[PDB]
Protein backbone atom coordinates (compact mmCIF):
# COMPACT_ATOMS: atom_id res chain seq x y z
CA UNK A 1 0.00 0.00 0.00
CA UNK A 2 1.21 3.59 0.49
CA UNK A 3 3.13 3.77 3.51
CA UNK A 4 5.35 0.53 2.02
CA UNK A 5 6.25 2.73 -1.08
CA UNK A 6 5.95 6.50 -0.34
CA UNK A 7 7.37 6.10 3.37
CA UNK A 8 9.27 3.33 3.96
CA UNK A 9 11.24 3.92 1.07
CA UNK A 10 10.94 6.75 -2.08
CA UNK A 11 8.52 7.27 -4.66
CA UNK A 12 8.69 9.10 -7.72
CA UNK A 13 5.67 11.42 -8.87
CA UNK A 14 4.34 8.90 -10.68
CA UNK A 15 4.27 6.56 -8.18
CA UNK A 16 2.27 9.04 -6.23
CA UNK A 17 -0.60 9.63 -8.86
CA UNK A 18 -1.67 5.88 -8.65
CA UNK A 19 -3.27 6.79 -5.36
CA UNK A 20 -5.58 9.95 -7.21
CA UNK A 21 -8.75 8.77 -7.72
CA UNK B 1 9.73 16.20 -7.87
CA UNK B 2 11.19 15.83 -4.07
CA UNK B 3 13.12 12.34 -3.83
CA UNK B 4 12.37 11.73 -0.31
CA UNK B 5 10.46 9.18 2.50
CA UNK B 6 7.20 11.10 2.36
CA UNK B 7 5.33 10.21 5.97
CA UNK B 8 2.44 10.89 8.21
CA UNK B 9 0.88 14.49 7.48
CA UNK B 10 3.62 15.15 4.72
CA UNK B 11 2.76 12.21 2.40
CA UNK B 12 -1.26 13.45 2.78
CA UNK B 13 -0.23 17.38 2.02
CA UNK B 14 1.79 15.40 -1.02
CA UNK B 15 -1.29 13.97 -1.92
CA UNK B 16 -3.80 16.54 -2.11
CA UNK B 17 -1.25 18.84 -4.26
CA UNK B 18 -0.50 16.08 -7.10
CA UNK B 19 -4.21 14.98 -7.11
CA UNK B 20 -5.87 18.32 -7.75
CA UNK B 21 -9.56 17.94 -8.51
CA UNK B 22 -9.12 13.94 -8.93
CA UNK B 23 -8.88 13.81 -5.08
CA UNK B 24 -7.14 10.88 -3.98
CA UNK B 25 -7.76 7.66 -1.26
CA UNK B 26 -5.03 7.47 1.79
CA UNK B 27 -5.51 3.57 2.91
CA UNK B 28 -2.27 3.06 5.06
CA UNK B 29 -3.61 -0.03 6.46
CA UNK B 30 -0.48 -2.22 5.96
ZN1 LIG C 1 6.96 16.78 9.95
Amino acid sequence: GIVEQCCTSICSLYQLENYCN
Amino acid sequence: FVNQHLCGSHLVEALYLVCGERGFFYTPKT
